[PDB]
């Protein structure tokens, strides 16, 4: 569109500062919907122990949760190694 | 809260400021947890009129918790007799009191 | 300003006032004030003369002190209780500081003294709220804390209120010092009922800003400040002579008008409380507020005030102002009385 | 000529070199040859006090190993 | 108590009486104007330092935006005020009521 | 032990300042065509003794009309806010490690405003109070952006501890991915000295007399002392930030010579650029940050706020 | 203690600088020495400099922008958060209204200085 | 490359923590054991010191719940050297 | 002796406030209150805030503090300016020291005084914590806070910020 070749052209020879902010502040908002990475973030910071992982009384029904820390059992944290 | 909208539409917009024993971030608990915890749990549902007769004791010792009044008294009762007895010499500090 | 502006501050004086309301936490509550403040200066210095600027300052250094004593009762609530709830204050140092706090904003003998003046050097759109709308954040905190309210306290700031506001008025020849003491004596009878009933408190508020809304908006109709501008009202719309008369009647409590519905219920609720020198000397008092609201009747309704030869030319044209709701709030507050069992809607 | 300049930039950098090496040795001075140990959270002060109580004498720096124990 | 609080609250106090006592200067009165906040600050601060209510370490901030704010408005009457009758005194604004 | 490193640290950073007057007088010159000093002992070795001598022997006049309270306080507050913005900086390790350091290198910045508003205050000269307003305006409004630039790079790095930035900095410099953010913190730190082209306060050409007018002999030296020690903290604290250099825990030594040679020349760069370019109008550098820098990096604060959470790169905490 | 140790070293030597600096130099002052400086001419008008609008604004916003960075401090510490989606559209609200701010300005000829 | 390094980093730190939670169960052992004796070295003292005052009560509460209530420092240090309690109140927040 | 740095602060927390409380002329009344939040931040500092304590620093006194200084050197002139301010100032000055003197000590001696509030003069590190083993900070932890729980505060704040701006541009423009 010629609105879009003039004005565009237009203000990218006089504000050159105000095309590149407004470039830059449009990625900010829109890339972390999109990007792939994003859910790694919340993984990473959700798998960063700040407090004790205060163990649970076994009552004999719950095959889910390792009684021992080097079991196989429970989380994993293989996906953030590779990573 | 003059209008409750924050509980008709079911939003938390100041709420979880309210109190020290609700979900702060981490799970740190505040010096006076329990204490919050026995005295709200105490007058919960009962209005105000039965708490401050029903619930007098729990909120005693919240209120001992947070302004420590009555333990300020006791230790300054204890550091009393115990300079007394310094220059009225009966008393000698011990070895892991130096 | 321009007309956008002006919306943006708007809302944000109405915003204000909404946070204070369905707030539970004490910092929203301080927050809202602010925000309150913050926007209702603009709407006062917008003439910019010297007298709006007068009045801005005064009105600016009254609030702001208001607002660090309502801050320094939340945080002795705070060593005392230990959360920022808005309820009950638990500690009575907190719930003296807050009070009075509420008082100074509400404007509460003997904190009264920014009222009058404040409000002659704004224009008469400001004046409306401040007269009206800005009671409303101060009222929803009381209605919240009353059971926590030195009760001598209370009942104290309102006698005064009524004692002076209408010693005050009696002495008064501009439209903008008269509203501004018949607020005060107002405010009193909503306090006095408020350790008994505090849904009376809500009634008395809601007829009291309906009828100072009449009173400000046909004001502005002729865009009159004084009495004897007003007095000319007669020559250019003899109705809106009438409708002042019928108003100026309710606001000073007469039968059948709708304004003697809330002297009627609170004078109920304290007799039931076994309670009746008080609601005895605040009725009799009241007589004040009755006899200045009078004397505009005779100067504007009941009697024919010299005219000048100038006024021969604005017969020629039309009201053009916009008059917004003035049908409406004029019939609420002259025929409502036998619909007073409709209070109930308000508990 | 313009290397007529570098003796007074010379004097500068030696002025601006002292202040780090003289903190990095005297710390290690004070500290048994170590780094002086850094505390920015509280769990790393009570190691440190632990350290100090663990050590006979009253010093942080001083490290009993194997040879303490039982 | 404590002994702290004994002295904060006394700021309080002696800036409160300072903002109540005009002497000549509206710029003075805002001065102890910003001494009430920050006496109010540092007791907000203490109670929650001290109590470890975590999620309240922000109000101390929330306090400290929005006084600054006022304080901005304060000042831009008092400079409207002096463009007016060339000084911030307070015995011009007289001009209602009188 | 601690008192020697205090006087370790605060004894050089005046001998610093005393022969950066040295080199800057020679780079200059040479700039210029000129030789600079080389009569005053070899090379000018002695330019700096002369003119410190010669200071303090001299007059210290003060108008009899002006506060002395505040005449006295201004050199003072400069001159210990100078040296206090010094004890966070690792070299590689602080004379006081503090937690927030980067966020106390703010602060006292931000005092340093109050030596030029004072010294024109306590002046009763018309010309010196309009240059302490116009000083005050131009460094209140460019430390705007060094608040947002550094709070931006710390996205990077994770915390305000000034060591965890040579942490950050192990594998690359930090120039790297934030030249857009040295760009405008460089220049900012110009002005933030009130070095050219951001020099108004100094161009007696401008018809403007700067807040340091009426000071004559010691005085105006501490003046000086505080203006010339900012100069080489803030290129220090540019090498830190942008220029990270490693660390062996081995050989502080080798850190602190790398570390050395990068201020210096970030230090003379300073000298450079007052050689080359002309001065800006008062109204040109208040433009080129309301309307050129601020609006680029308000732009740049949230692309790094965003970037570590969409590239999964978010820093430590710890 | 060492930091307060460090502040009082860094106030003392600067008290000190001065001290010798007025009372080591040999003094004599009459009444043009004692004026200040002008420019050589004798003062134009009694009256102290005159207020200036556009020099109250600039510090005023410098002040409502120092504010909005106030709360803009705390984001190294808040992206370590598990609610990132909830922090990620907090801190691009402040940044835009700060931005928002600084176009209101711009646009009413807030930043010009010729008046 | 900040990236890849600070990914890294994340995977150091989680290193760092896990040992911290190794050593808790031992570090809040001891802390139980330090705390204890130093209330019980001052009932001690309080019993001896406390003696002919009339109605005192050696280690009544303050509280009305029988519940254990954390100390707060006075409690702890009440009876001991300035130089162990200013470490123990200031030792952290005045370490550089 | 040192262990009593909180409250030695406070007492020059409170004489500071009695220099600007008394009004002397607005040059040395910013001075007082410059003076005054500096160790204000010195108590905060004491307790464990950190963060809390530097924004005094960075914003009441590099921020809000300057322009006070900044208006009241172009907005307000000096007229016959002293500390010998007309006997009021003078006056305010001993009423308010001598106040705070029979107040610290009463606490001192007696170790308790009775005024509105019960005090305490065992000392402020009486109520310290006893200690956590926590490998963060608490204050730090409770303002990161502000962008996950407090989404409210933020909404309401920021707004209030924006309209001032918009309301100081009105108030000024003088048409
Ligand atoms: C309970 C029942 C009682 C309800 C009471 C309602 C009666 C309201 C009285 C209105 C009287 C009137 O004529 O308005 C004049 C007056 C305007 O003064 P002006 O001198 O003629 O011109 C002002 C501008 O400077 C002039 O500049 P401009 O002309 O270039 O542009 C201004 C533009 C601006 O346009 C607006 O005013 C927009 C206002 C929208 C506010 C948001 C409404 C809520 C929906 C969102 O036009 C107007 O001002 C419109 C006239 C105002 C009408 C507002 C009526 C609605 C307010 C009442 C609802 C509750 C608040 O309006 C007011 O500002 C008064 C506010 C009334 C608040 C009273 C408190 C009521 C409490 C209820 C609870
Ligand atoms: C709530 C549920 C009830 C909903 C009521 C619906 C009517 C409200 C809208 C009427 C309107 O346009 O002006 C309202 C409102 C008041 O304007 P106004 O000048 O006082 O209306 C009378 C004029 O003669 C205005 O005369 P006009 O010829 O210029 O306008 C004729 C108007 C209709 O003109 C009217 O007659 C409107 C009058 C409606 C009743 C009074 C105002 C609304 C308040 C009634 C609420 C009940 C009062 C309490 C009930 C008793 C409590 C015990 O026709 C319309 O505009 C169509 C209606 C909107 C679609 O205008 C606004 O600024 C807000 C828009
Ligand atoms: C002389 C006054 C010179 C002007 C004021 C200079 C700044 C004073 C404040 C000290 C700097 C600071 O607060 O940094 C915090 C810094 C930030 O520390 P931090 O938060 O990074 O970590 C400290 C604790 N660790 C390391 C364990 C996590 O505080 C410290 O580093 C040490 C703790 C503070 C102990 C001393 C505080 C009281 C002394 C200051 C007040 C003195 C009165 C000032 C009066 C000024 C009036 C204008
Ligand atoms: C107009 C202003 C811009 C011009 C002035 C900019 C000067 C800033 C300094 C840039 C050059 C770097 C300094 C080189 C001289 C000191 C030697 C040195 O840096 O160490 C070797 C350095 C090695 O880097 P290093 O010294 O930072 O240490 C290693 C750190 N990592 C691994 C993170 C890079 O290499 C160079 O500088 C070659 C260029
Ligand atoms: C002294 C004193 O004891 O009286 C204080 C006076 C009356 O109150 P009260 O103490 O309860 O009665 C006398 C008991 N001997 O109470 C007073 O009126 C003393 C003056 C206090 C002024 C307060 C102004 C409002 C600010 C309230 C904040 C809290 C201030 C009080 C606590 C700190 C005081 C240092
Ligand atoms: C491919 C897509 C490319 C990006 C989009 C391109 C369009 C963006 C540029 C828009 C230009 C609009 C016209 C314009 O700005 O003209 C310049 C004018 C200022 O010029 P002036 O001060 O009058 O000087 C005149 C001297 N002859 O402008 C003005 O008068 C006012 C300008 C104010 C705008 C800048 C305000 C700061 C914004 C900071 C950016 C923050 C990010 C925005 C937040 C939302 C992000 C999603
Ligand atoms: C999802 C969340 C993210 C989105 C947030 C929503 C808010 C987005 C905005 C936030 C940032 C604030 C930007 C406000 C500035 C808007 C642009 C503007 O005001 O430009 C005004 C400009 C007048 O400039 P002037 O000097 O008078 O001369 C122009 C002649 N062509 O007149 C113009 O010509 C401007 C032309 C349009 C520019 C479009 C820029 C976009
Ligand atoms: C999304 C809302 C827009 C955000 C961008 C705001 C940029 C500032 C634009 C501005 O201030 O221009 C004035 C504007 C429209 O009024 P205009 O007729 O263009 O100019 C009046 C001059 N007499 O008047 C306005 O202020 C309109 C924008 C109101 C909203 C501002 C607060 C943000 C929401
Ligand atoms: C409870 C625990 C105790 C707490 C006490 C807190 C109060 C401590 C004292 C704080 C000092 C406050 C400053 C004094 C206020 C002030 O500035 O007064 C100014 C006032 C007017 O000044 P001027 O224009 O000169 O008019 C008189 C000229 N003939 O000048 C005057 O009218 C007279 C000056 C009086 C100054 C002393 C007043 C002390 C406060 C009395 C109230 C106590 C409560
Ligand atoms: C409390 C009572 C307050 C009234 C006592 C002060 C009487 C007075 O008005 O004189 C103020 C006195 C002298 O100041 P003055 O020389 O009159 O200043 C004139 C400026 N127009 O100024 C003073 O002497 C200071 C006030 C007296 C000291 C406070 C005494 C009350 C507290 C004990």
């Amino acid at each position: 569109a010629e609105r879009v070749a003039a004005f565009l052209k237009n203000v990218w020879a006089k504000e050159p500062v105000l095309v590149a902010s407004f470039a830059i502040a449009g990625l900010a908002v829109i890339l972390p919907t999109l990007s792939p990475y994003t859910k790694y973030s919340l993984m990473i910071n959700r798998a960063t122990p700040y407090n004790y992982p205060v163990p649970l009384r076994d009552d004999g029904n719950m095959p889910d949760v390792p009684s021992h820390p080097q079991d196989p059992q429970g989380p994993s944290l293989e996906w953030l190694k590779r990573l | 809260p003059f209008f409750d909208v924050q509980k008709r539409l079911g939003v938390d917009l100041d709420r979880w400021m309210t109190i020290q024993s609700a979900e702060q971030p981490h799970k740190i608990p505040s010096r006076c947890h329990a204490f919050e915890k026995e005295w709200i749990e105490c007058a919960h549902g009962i209005g105000s009129i039965r708490a401050e007769k029903e619930c007098k004791i729990e909120f005693e010792d919240f209120r001992e918790c947070l302004l420590r009044q009555k333990t300020m008294k006791r230790l300054h009762a204890i550091r009393r007799q115990r300079e007394k007895l310094i220059k009225e010499g009966k008393y000698t500090p011990p070895p892991h009191h130096s | 300003m321009n007309p956008i502006i002006f919306i943006i501050i708007l809302l944000t004086i109405m915003l204000g006032t909404i946070i204070v309301m369905i707030s539970s936490h004490w910092l929203l509550v301080w927050i809202g004030f602010e925000m309150n403040m913050l926007a209702i200066i603009p709407i006062m210095m917008k003439n910019h003369n010297p007298r709006a600027t007068e009045a801005s300052t005064k009105y600016f250094l009254t609030q702001s002190t208001a607002s660090m004593l309502l801050m320094m009762a939340v945080i002795i609530n705070l060593m005392f209780s230990g959360q920022w709830t808005v309820m009950k204050l638990f500690n009575p140092m907190a719930s003296m500081l807050m009070t009075m706090a509420l008082a100074m904003k509400l404007g509460m003998a003997p904190f009264h003294f920014w009222v009058p003046e404040v409000t002659q050097g704004i224009p008469l759109s400001s004046g409306l709220i401040l007269l009206t709308w800005q009671k409303l954040a101060p009222m929803s905190v009381l209605y919240q804390i009353f059971p926590s309210i030195n009760l001598n306290l209370i009942l104290t700031l309102s006698v005064l209120s009524i004692l002076i506001g209408g010693w005050g008025g009696l002495n008064q020849t501009q439209l903008r010092k008269i509203m501004a003491y018949s607020s005060i004596a107002h405010m009193g009878w909503m306090t006095a009922v408020l350790p008994y009933n505090p849904t009376m408190t809500l009634l008395n508020l809601i007829i009291y800003i309906i009828m100072t809304s009449t009173m400000f908006t046909m004001f502005m109709a002729n865009s009159t400040t004084t009495t004897l501008s007003l007095s000319h009202t007669w020559n250019k719309t003899p109705i809106m002579t009438v409708l002042i008369l019928a108003t100026l009647l309710s606001m000073g409590g007469l039968p059948p008008l709708s304004g003697f519905m809330p002297k009627w219920m609170i004078i109920q609720e304290m007799t039931k409380n076994n309670s009746i020198i008080l609601p005895t000397f605040m009725a009799i008092t009241a007589l004040l507020n009755l006899y200045f609201y009078m004397r505009l009747t005779y100067s504007t309704t009941l009697t024919m005030f010299p005219s000048t030869n100038n006024m021969k030319m604005k017969w020629q044209f039309p009201l053009m102002k916009k008059m917004t709701f003035l049908p409406t709030m004029v019939v609420l507050s002259t025929m409502m009385l036998p619909l007073t069992p409709m209070l109930s809607v308000l508990e | 000529m313009w290397f007529e300049v570098l003796p007074g930039i010379a004097v500068m950098g030696v002025c601006l070199f002292i202040p780090g090496m003289a903190t990095a040795r005297i710390h290690r001075f004070s500290n048994g040859g170590k780094e002086k140990r850094v505390a920015h959270y509280p769990y790393q002060w009570y190691l440190m006090e632990r350290d100090r109580r663990v050590s006979g004498v009253n010093r942080s720096y001083v490290s009993k190993g194997l040879e303490n124990i039982d | 108590m404590s002994m702290v609080y004994m002295n904060i609250m006394m700021a309080f106090t002696v800036s409160l009486v300072g903002l109540l006592m005009y002497r000549s200067h509206l710029m003075s009165s805002l001065l102890c104007l910003e001494g009430m906040m920050l006496s109010l600050f540092v007791m907000a601060a203490l109670t929650i330092l001290n109590s470890h209510f975590t999620l309240a370490s922000m109000m101390p901030i929330i306090l400290l935006v929005f006084a600054a704010c006022e304080a901005a408005l304060g000042l831009s009457l008092l400079v409207m005020v002096s463009n007016t009758y060339g000084t911030d005194y307070v015995q011009n604004l007289n001009l209602l009521q009188c | 032990m601690f008192m020697i490193n205090i006087l370790m640290l605060i004894i050089p950073i005046l001998l610093a300042v005393a022969f950066l007057t040295l080199v800057e007088r020679k780079v200059l010159g040479y700039m210029q065509l000129r030789k600079g000093p080389n009569v005053v002992g070899p090379y000018g070795l002695l330019q700096p003794i002369a003119d410190a001598i010669k200071l303090f022997i001299k007059e210290p006049l003060r108008p009899a009309t002006s506060s002395a309270s505040m005449f006295i306080l201004a050199p003072i507050m400069a001159l210990g806010l100078a040296l206090t913005m010094w004890i966070p900086l690792p070299m590689p390790y602080p004379l006081i490690n503090m937690n927030l350091g980067v966020l106390f290198m703010l602060a006292m910045s931000s005092l340093a405003v109050y030596s030029i508003l004072w010294s024109g205050w306590a002046s009763n000269s018309k010309y010196a109070l309009i240059g302490a307003l116009r000083a005050v305006a131009q460094t209140i409004s460019y430390e705007v952006t060094l608040a947002i630039i550094l709070l931006s790079v710390l996205l990077m790095s994770g915390s305000f501890t000034l060591s965890t930035l040579i942490t950050t900095q192990e594998q690359m410099w930090l120039i790297l991915p934030a030249w857009p953010l040295a760009m405008m913190w460089f220049i900012s730190t110009l002005a933030e000295t009130n070095r050219a082209p951001f020099d108004l306060t100094e161009g007696e050409s401008e018809l403007v007399s700067g807040f340091n007018v009426e000071y004559a002999a010691g005085p105006f030296a501490l003046f000086f002392m505080a203006e010339y020690a900012n100069i080489i903290m803030m290129n220090i604290f540019t090498a830190i930030l942008f220029l990270g250099t490693s660390h062996n825990p081995h050989m502080p030594e080798l850190y602190t010579i790398n570390f050395t040679i990068k201020s210096l020349l970030l230090t003379m760069s300073f000298l450079w650029i007052r050689a080359s370019y002309p001065r800006f109008r008062y109204d040109q550098l208040m433009h080129l940050l309301w309307k050129n820098f601020l609006p680029l990096t308000l732009a740049l604060c949230m692309w790094h706020v965003s970037l570590p959470i969409l590239t999964s790169g978010i820093p430590p905490q710890t | 203690m060492n930091l307060m140790l460090a502040l009082l070293t860094n106030f003392t030597l600067a008290t000190l600088l001065v001290i010798i600096a007025f009372w080591l130099p040999q003094l004599n002052v009459y009444s043009e020495k004692t004026s200040p400086y002008e420019c050589g001419f004798d003062p134009m008008g009694s009256a102290r400099l005159p207020f200036s609008m556009k020099f109250f604004l600039v510090a005023i916003t410098f002040l409502l922008f120092d504010l909005e960075i106030a709360l803009l401090l705390p984001l190294p510490w808040a992206s370590q958060t598990a609610n990132l989606n909830t922090m990620l559209t907090m801190a691009l609200f402040l940044i835009i209204l700060l931005a928002v701010s600084l176009a209101y300005e711009w646009t009413q000829k807030g930043l010009e200085w010729t008046e | 490359s900040m990236m890849k390094w600070n990914r890294e980093r994340r995977r150091l730190q989680i290193e760092d923590f896990e040992a911290r939670i190794a050593l808790m169960p031992l570090l809040q052992a001891e802390k139980d054991r330090r705390v204890l004796q130093m209330l019980r070295e001052n009932l001690e003292e309080e019993a001896t010191v406390m003696k002919d005052v009339p109605g005192w009560k050696v280690g009544e509460s303050v509280f009305h719940t029988t519940r254990w209530v954390t100390p707060m420092m006075g409690e702890l240090y009440g009876l001991r050297a300035s130089e162990e309690v200013l470490s123990a109140t200031y030792g952290f927040i005045w370490y550089t | 002796m040192m262990l009593y740095i909180v409250f030695i602060l406070s007492v020059i927390f409170v004489m500071g406030f009695v220099g600007f409380s008394s009004k002397p002329s607005p040059i040395y009344g910013g001075l007082g209150l410059i003076v005054s939040g500096g160790v204000g931040c010195g108590i905060v500092l004491n307790f464990g805030g950190s963060f809390l304590g530097l924004m005094v620093f960075l914003i009441y006194l590099g921020g809000m503090m300057v322009v006070f200084g900044y208006t009241t050197a172009m907005a307000t002139e000096q007229y016959p300016e002293i500390w010998l301010s007309n006997k009021a100032v003078l006056g305010a000055f001993v009423t308010g020291l001598l106040m705070e003197f029979f107040m610290v000590y009463y606490v001192l001696k007696d170790k308790e005084v009775e005024v509105v509030f019960e005090f305490n003069g065992l000392g402020d590190w009486v109520i310290y914590d006893t200690g956590d083993s926590g490998f963060f900070s608490e204050e730090a932890m409770g303002i990161a806070a502000l962008y996950s729980y407090g989404t409210w505060l933020v909404i309401v704040t920021g707004w209030s910020l924006l309209i001032g701006v918009v309301v100081i541009m009105e108030i000024t423009r003088g048409n």
